[PDB]
Formats: C-alpha cells, sequence, structure tokens
RNA sequence: CCGGGCACUCUAACGGGACUGCCCGCGAAAGCGGGAGGAAGGAGGGGACGACGUCUGGUCAGCAUGGCCCUUACGGCCUGGGCGACACACGUGCUACAAUGCCCACUACAAAGCGAUGCCACCCGGCAACGGGGAGCUAAUCGCAAAAAGGUGGGCCCAGUUCGGAUUGGGGUCUGCAACCCGACCCCAUGAAGCCGGAAUCGCUAGUAAUCGCGGAUCAGCCAUGCCGCGGUGAAUACG
C-alpha cells in the first residue's frame, strides 16, 4: 500500500551515468551512494554497487525490480 | 471500536475525516 | 407583573423569568420538553414551584448557557427559587429548608501534574 | 444460494451475507447490492432466483474474487521474495513487513512465544 | 552544546529543513519554546530572575 | 468613531492609562463611552523544574495580555489637543482606526 | 476513616417515587456515570414489574430488597497463628448495601436478553423468596453459625 | 438581522462578604457538639508555597567549573547507515473481548486554547485523504468547529458475530531535496489473538473514582495510544 506521487522522483546522480552507458554501451558495474532512488526501466540489464552503510552491494537489475528503491535490495542490518 | 479505521468512532479518535466521517 | 431570577451549576447559566399565566415554560424558545425529556432528572427543574404550590400560576422563560444539559436543569432549579424569592419574600422560610436558594459550589476539580486526571496516580509496580 | 464460487451465504441479511464471500468485504457488498437494486434488508432464503441470478451475473465478473484473489496474493508475495526485495526478506523469516518494532510485540507475525533462559 | 553545532545559525542551510531551531542562551537543542527563542532550563531561570515581561507564576 | 486597542502586561497600567485617555477626552468632547474590558489572551509554558529527568516537577508559568477599548464617539479636533502626546505609560501598546 | 466516624451521605429523592432507597438502587445500576441510562433500565423494570404482577412494583421492590437483607454475616480475623471465620451480625446500613448489590448483580447473571427485563425478574424471584440474591444471602447466613464455634471472638 | 437600549448573561479591574460574630448545652480556658441567619461556615473547595538536615541521591550531556587526557586526531565537513536490530524478560499505557452493547440517519448542551509564508468559512472536482478557486480575520466581531457520551428513529439478536481491528496484498493523497531501511493520512480486499485474565499487584473518600470528548506546547511532516490543560455525565464505601 505504498506511494509517492506523481513527479516520480530519481537522483540525478546517477540518472544521466545509466544513460549516458545506454549511449555506448553497458560496461561494468556503477558505484552509488544514493539509495533513495527509484528504479526506471534504463537501469534494466546494468549492475549497481549500492552502499548499505558498510561496503558497496552488487546489485544486478532485472524486468521485475522495476519500480523499487535500490536501497530495498542492499539490507543495512546484519542478523544471525 | 475506537481503533477501527473504517469506523465514525475510529475517524474521532484518529482525530481525522473520510468516507465514513464526512465534513458534511 | 413579571419577576426575575438567575441561578447557577457547574458553569451554567440560566435566566429564569416568571411572567403569570397557565403554567407553560419555555427554554431557548423551545418547549421544555422538547429541550429535556429523555432527560429523567428534568422535572427536578420546576421542583421549586411544585415546592410554594405555584405550578399553573407562573409562566416561564428561560434563557439557558453553559454547561451540560443537567447543569442547566440545576441552574434552572434555582433560578426559578430566586424569582420565586423575589415575587413574595415571605417565600424564603418555606424554600430554604429544601435548600433550593443554595448555589452548589461544586466544580471541576483542576488537573494536576503528575497525575493522570487532578487525582488518579500513575500506576508502579517496584518489581 | 450458490454465489461467486463454492460459498453459499444463508439465513441472514444479503449484504452481510455476502461479506462471507472472500474477496468482498461491507463496501462491495453495499455497492453490489446497489447497482443489482436489491434490498439489502431480505434474507437470503427471500431472494428471488432472478435476484439471485442477478447478483451473480455482477459479482461473479466485476471484482477477481476467492481462489483467484489468494492465487494472486501468493503469487505476489513470491514475486517480493523471488526478486530478493527487503519486504521479501521479511516475508522470508516471518517478521513485520511494514516497519514496526520488532523488539516487543510483533506477536501475531512471529507467532507464539517461544521462551529462552536469561 | 557543541561549538561547531552552534554552526546551526545558517543563512545557507542547503535545505531549508535541516534547519532547527536551538536555545540562544546555553545552545541547547532539545526542549526549545519558540515564542521566547530560549530552551526550558534558561527559560526557568531568567523567569525567575523577572527578565521575561509579562511572564508570572501560574496558579489556579 | 476612533478606535482604540490598548494592550499590555499589567492591568494596572493599562486600566489606569486609559482612564487618562478618558478624562482627557471628557473635558475636549463627547460622553466616551469608556473602557470596554475585552477578554485576556493567557499564554502558558509548562516546564521541568529539573535540569535531568524528575518528569513529575513541573511549575509552569503563564503570561498574558490584557486588553482595553476606549472608542471615543464625536472625534473633536478640540479633543486631539489634551490627546496625542501626553502619557505614563511605558509598556502599553497602542492601536487607532477610524 | 481513621479520624472521624465519616458520616453518611444523604441521596436525592426519587423523582418518580420519592424514595431514597430506589435512588441508591439507581446508582448501583448506574455503569460509567451514566445515570439517565439507569433510571431507563429501573422504570422500565417497573414498567414490566406490572402485567406481570398486579401489585404496586415499589412494594415488590421493598420487599425484595427487604428479603435479600442478610442478618449474619462471617469476616476474618487473625489469632493466635491462625485465621478464623467469624461469625457477627450486620448493622443495617450494610444490610441495606449488600441486599442492592446482590440484587443487581444477579440481575446481571440472569439469562435475559435485555437489562430492564434482568432487573424486573430478578426483582421479582427475589421477591417471592428466590433466584441468585436470595441464594447469596442464604449463603452468607449458613456460612456465619456454621462456624458458631468462633462466636467469641465477636469483636 | 436593522433601529435601539446597559436591565440580564458575559467580559475584566476594584470592592463587599465569614470573625465561633449571634442562640442553647459542656468546659478553668483554648475549644468541642448542635441550631439560627446566610451563597458559603468552624481550614467553604483547589493551587502556588515544601524548615535544620538525610540519601558521598541525580546531572561535568543544558549551562558554568577544578583536575586529568587527545590535539593531521578523542577536533572538523559531508554521503550513507545506526539510535527503529529480535530467541526472549519487565515497566507504563492504548484498543478490546460486547446487548447498561456495536452500526447508520437526524437532532441538542461546554470550557479552555491556538491562528499571516497562519486558521482556512463558502463553491467545484474527487467515494476520501486531498486538489483547484476563494471571502473573512492584526481576530469577545472571521476560522479551527464536529464536541462526545446524551436524545429520537431504524438495523443487528448472543454468534467469535454488523463484537474486536492486529496482520497482510493492492491502489492512492500530503509534507519534505528525499518516506527502502524508517512518516502520517485515505480507499478496496484481508478479519488474527482476544469469551473479563495464575501467583501476585495498582489508583481513588465527592464533583472524587469511572466514563465521554476538546485544546495546546515541541513540530515541514510524524510514529501522541505520551505530556500539560479544559469542560460533559457522574457513582460506591469508610464498623473500625
Ligand atoms: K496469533
Ligand atoms: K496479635
Ligand atoms: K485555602
Ligand atoms: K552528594
Ligand atoms: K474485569
Ligand atoms: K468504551
Ligand atoms: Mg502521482
Ligand atoms: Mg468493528
Ligand atoms: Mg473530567
Ligand atoms: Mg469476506
Ligand atoms: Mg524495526
Ligand atoms: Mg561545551
Ligand atoms: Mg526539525
Ligand atoms: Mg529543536
Ligand atoms: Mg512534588
Ligand atoms: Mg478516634
Ligand atoms: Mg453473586
Ligand atoms: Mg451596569
Ligand atoms: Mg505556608
Ligand atoms: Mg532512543
Ligand atoms: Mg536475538
Ligand atoms: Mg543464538
Ligand atoms: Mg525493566
Ligand atoms: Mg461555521
Ligand atoms: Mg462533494
Ligand atoms: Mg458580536
Ligand atoms: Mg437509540
Ligand atoms: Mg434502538
Ligand atoms: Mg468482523
Ligand atoms: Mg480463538
Ligand atoms: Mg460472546
Ligand atoms: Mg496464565
Ligand atoms: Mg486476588
Ligand atoms: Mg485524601
Ligand atoms: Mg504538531
Ligand atoms: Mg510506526
Ligand atoms: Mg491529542
Ligand atoms: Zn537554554
Amino acid at each position: 500500500p505504498r506511494s509517492l506521487k506523481k513527479g516520480v522522483f530519481v537522483d540525478d546522480h546517477l540518472l544521466e551515468k545509466v544513460l549516458e552507458l545506454n549511449a555506448k554501451g553497458e560496461k561494468r558495474l556503477i558505484k552509488t551512494w544514493s539509495r533513495r532512488s527509484t528504479i526506471v526501466p534504463e537501469m534494466v540489464g546494468h549492475t549497481i554497487a549500492v552502499y548499505n552503510g558498510k561496503q558497496h552491494v552488487p546489485v544486478y537489475i532485472t524486468e521485475n525490480m522495476v519500480g523499487h528503491k535500490l536501497g530495498e535490495f542492499a539490507p543495512t542490518r546484519t542478523y544471525r | 471500536g475506537k481503533g477501527d479505521r473504517r469506523t465514525r468512532r475510529g475517524k474521532i479518535w484518529r482525530g481525522t475525516y473520510g468516507k465514513y466521517r464526512p465534513r458534511k | 407583573e413579571q419577576y426575575y431570577g438567575t441561578g447557577r451549576r457547574k458553569e451554567a447559566v440560566a435566566r429564569v423569568f416568571l411572567r403569570p399565566g397557565n403554567g407553560k415554560v419555555t427554554v431557548n424558545g423551545q418547549d421544555f420538553n422538547e429541550y429535556f425529556q429523555g432527560l429523567v432528572r428534568a422535572v427536578a427543574a420546576l421542583e421549586p414551584l411544585r415546592a410554594v404550590d405555584a405550578l399553573g400560576h407562573f409562566d416561564a422563560y428561560i434563557t439557558v448557557r453553559g454547561g451540560g444539559k443537567s447543569g442547566q436543569i440545576d441552574a434552572i432549579k434555582l433560578g426559578i427559587a430566586r424569582a420565586l424569592v423575589q415575587y413574595n419574600p415571605d417565600y424564603r422560610a418555606k424554600l430554604k429548608p429544601l435548600g433550593f436558594l443554595t448555589r452548589d459550589a461544586r466544580v471541576v476539580e483542576r488537573k494536576k501534574y503528575g497525575k493522570h486526571k487532578a487525582r488518579r496516580a500513575p500506576q508502579y509496580s517496584k518489581r | 444460494a450458490r454465489i461467486a464460487g463454492v460459498e453459499i451465504p444463508r439465513n441472514k441479511r444479503v449484504d452481510v451475507a455476502l461479506t462471507y464471500i472472500y474477496g468482498i468485504g461491507k463496501a462491495r457488498a453495499k455497492e453490489a447490492l446497489e447497482k443489482t437494486g436489491i434490498n439489502p434488508a431480505t434474507r437470503v432464503k427471500d431472494l428471488t432466483e432472478a435476484e439471485v441470478v442477478r447478483l451473480r451475473e455482477y459479482v461473479e465478473n466485476t471484482w477477481k474474487l476467492e481462489g483467484e484473489l489468494r492465487a494472486e496474493v501468493a503469487a505476489n508475495i513470491k514475486r517480493l521474495m523471488d526478486i530478493g526485495c527487503y519486504r521479501g526478506l521479511r516475508h522470508r523469516r516471518g517478521l513485520p513487513v511494514r516497519g514496526q518494532r520488532t523488539r516487543t510485540n510483533a506477536r501475531t507475525r512471529k507467532g507464539p512465544r517461544k521462551t529462552v533462559a536469561g | 552544546a557543541r561549538k561547531a553545532l552552534i554552526e546551526k545559525a545558517k543563512r545557507t542551510p542547503k535545505f531549508k529543513v535541516r534547519a532547527y531551531t536551538r536555545c540562544v542562551r546555553c545552545g541547547r537543542a532539545r526542549s526549545v519554546y519558540r515564542f521566547f527563542g530560549l530552551c526550558r532550563i534558561c527559560l526557568r531561570e531568567l523567569a525567575h530572575k523577572g527578565q521575561l515581561p509579562g511572564v508570572r507564576k501560574a496558579s489556579w | 468613531k476612533i478606535r482604540i486597542k490598548l494592550r499590555g502586561f499589567d492591568h494596572k497600567t493599562l486600566d489606569a492609562s486609559a482612564q487618562k485617555i478618558v478624562e482627557a477626552a471628557r473635558r475636549s468632547g463627547a460622553q466616551v463611552s469608556g473602557p470596554i474590558p475585552l477578554p485576556t489572551r493567557v499564554r502558558r509554558f509548562t516546564v521541568i523544574r529539573g535540569p535531568f529527568k524528575h518528569k513529575d516537577s513541573r511549575e509552569h508559568f503563564e503570561l498574558r495580555t490584557h486588553n482595553r477599548l476606549v472608542d471615543i464617539i464625536n472625534p473633536n479636533r478640540k479633543t486631539i489637543e489634551q490627546l496625542m502626546t501626553l502619557d505614563l505609560p511605558t509598556g502599553v501598546e497602542i492601536e487607532i482606526k477610524t | 476513616a481513621r479520624r472521624r466516624r465519616a458520616e453518611v451521605r444523604q441521596l436525592q429523592p426519587d423523582l418518580v417515587y420519592g424514595d431514597v432507597l430506589v435512588t441508591a438502587f439507581i446508582n448501583k445500576i448506574m455503569r460509567d456515570g451514566k445515570k439517565n441510562l439507569a433510571a431507563r433500565i429501573f422504570y422500565d423494570a417497573c414498567k414490566i414489574i406490572q402485567e406481570k404482577t398486579g401489585q404496586e412494583p415499589l412494594k415488590v421492590f421493598k420487599q425484595a430488597v427487604e428479603n435479600v437483607k442478610p442478618r449474619m454475616e462471617v469476616r476474618s480475623r487473625r489469632v493466635g497463628g491462625a485465621n478464623y471465620q467469624v461469625p457477627m451480625e450486620v448493622s443495617p446500613r450494610r444490610q441495606q448495601s449488600l441486599a442492592l448489590r446482590w440484587l443487581v448483580q444477579a440481575a446481571n447473571q440472569r439469562p435475559e436478553r435485555r437489562a430492564a427485563v434482568r432487573i424486573a425478574h430478578e426483582l421479582m424471584d427475589a421477591a417471592e423468596g428466590k433466584g441468585g440474591a436470595v441464594k447469596k444471602k442464604e449463603d452468607v447466613e449458613r456460612m456465619a453459625e456454621a462456624n458458631r464455634a468462633y462466636a467469641h471472638y465477636r469483636w
């Protein structure tokens, strides 16, 4: 039952980065400190290292992952 | 009771308005 | 011609005007039993009249504001007694033993800090 | 009578009876009796075969109900877990998914209370 | 009240939301009454000295 | 028809400095309907006594704004003579309209 | 009440029967401080006392109350290392209190669906000498005098 | 609502009033018991107010301050995470387990408070949160605003239910650069435990307890069921 609003939010740090890749190719990974950014279709197929507060986690992104934030795929806490 | 979001009293307690507690 | 009293209970005021007549009572333009009635206590308001055997002698026009309807009932009860006294002072000696002319000084007690409401203390365990 | 799958409500007000339909609460029942022009006050045993046919007609396919509903929910959770979502984890170990304190309470999600030494 | 944190006053907080009030006297963060600009402790002290005009002890 | 609103933290100062306006406007002017009290605006501040814990201490303070009315009929130009500026009061604030 | 003797509250008379005992019963029926609903219950009950019994509900009420009053009760006492159940008389005030209380409780123990019916039926049954209230009364009076041997611990 | 008028209500400044003053009885006296008159008696009710000192009580993390210690870091800036972890244990509370009740519709009575990058009447769109438009208000004059329990009418008929709303799926609104971790609110679906709670244990003596709503401080928003206030209805019992 989540919500954001009209005018969906994506941080412009990597927003231009991913399409900069898409222009000339795929390349390898990425490093992003912004987990507050929504996932958009142009990101599919890439790989994004997301900061969990400690390290960068190599999150591979698929078609069914669209719309979730990156941070959902990078759990911050270590349990048992 | 006062904990039901979908009831008049639920709205009054929660202090909000809506479909189940109109503003007239 | 006309006789007046005020009376108050629990932060409620009522202007009571006694005008000789049929005995039909009006409160805020409504009938007496329009305002009350659904309130069992209501009739008590007219107790002073029944004490001096007035009733259908005087009519009454009453303004009422403040408190809740029960306090309004008691305030009315005073006002009727006061106006009644202003009419005939000799009524006092009859009216006084019933204490209708006594104002009720009981008021909601202030909430105090550290308590829950004004008296009720927060519970504890100690273990 | 038999409406929207294998469930039969009986002998009480049609709205309240329609509540016993899986995907149907009070709102959708009110609405269904509204658009079908059936008095909600009547008992189910007093429903005309015509009325029942109309009710069934509407309710059956307007909203997704019962088994298909359950399947859809299960598929949603399964999706949540398959993608490796956080919600997926919370569903996986059976903890509150809506961001509530697990230190105390969170019992209904965690089930019965399993005590150890301290 | 750490001295670097008194960087609180900023014409450029960089965001309106990052702007938080502090006690203009002692530098307290929490319990800051907006009306006086003070915190609660300072509020009571100065109130007791009589340096807050109109402020009196309340009883009823 | 000159609207006046007198506000202050001291009921003594207000009440006393109002009757100065009234008496000044009596000789040079109309009947001067005189000060109408108006309600007080009371602002409360509740604060814990101690610097640390002890949540049950409190002792709140109040800051109250008293008001006054005036409102002289017949805005005579002869009235503004004793009126305009002659005053004792310090912590009184005055509002004026037509 | 360590200092004073704690004088008893006088209750305002009934608005109908002009009886203080009635008012007391009304108060015992009262819940969360709703007096109106209480009066509703009791008076409806009174109107149910007729067209069942031809008598006046007041009489039925007072006689029931009179039948529920315990003449003896048992209070505990600590003596020489044990706790004995000591029989002894019941002051009229406490008789009234226990009577009314028991009437209400027994009433709410009844199967009947709505309040006024419950109070009415209990009132009647107790008036003719049966029902939960009278059961309480007889149970108590049985407890005392079963303990008769301890009557010299009276105090 | 208009003219009109300070009589009443109210508002807020000053002042009167209650002192065992008067009567009976007891007493050496102070005072005690009762009665009259009185709005109120024997401290009328409630606050503020807390002695010499005690606990080497609490706080150097609100502030101040002696001593000690770090001074390319024990100082400083930022992004992100954490203070929100969960096999468990305790405290304080909230909502309940229903018919003296729950729901829907209509209708009535309050006090204290807040309001200019504010409260937001009224109109339109939206099931609604809310959005668009927009009057008034430096506010006893406009707004928050609906008070709720209550009353009248109707539905439910004793069942885990038209009780109870946790949990979860989905779709949205608002604040904010930004709601994954970790906001609140709306709508649909979901509809858990819970049938009055073991040993044990808490509050309150009168407008008190119980119960019902209302406001405020902090704050963009809010995890407020907390705190501090306000009034409505209004008990039981105290032998000792
Ligand atoms: K469970
Ligand atoms: K002993
Ligand atoms: K006093
Ligand atoms: K010390
Ligand atoms: K209980
Ligand atoms: K309740
Ligand atoms: Mg949108
Ligand atoms: Mg419910
Ligand atoms: Mg209260
Ligand atoms: Mg269903
Ligand atoms: Mg958590
Ligand atoms: Mg410092
Ligand atoms: Mg902030
Ligand atoms: Mg702050
Ligand atoms: Mg104290
Ligand atoms: Mg003694
Ligand atoms: Mg019993
Ligand atoms: Mg006058
Ligand atoms: Mg003193
Ligand atoms: Mg913390
Ligand atoms: Mg663990
Ligand atoms: Mg382990
Ligand atoms: Mg503990
Ligand atoms: Mg309005
Ligand atoms: Mg509309
Ligand atoms: Mg006006
Ligand atoms: Mg009804
Ligand atoms: Mg009914
Ligand atoms: Mg249900
Ligand atoms: Mg069960
Ligand atoms: Mg049951
Ligand atoms: Mg157990
Ligand atoms: Mg026990
Ligand atoms: Mg006491
Ligand atoms: Mg707030
Ligand atoms: Mg939360
Ligand atoms: Mg609140
Ligand atoms: Zn400070």
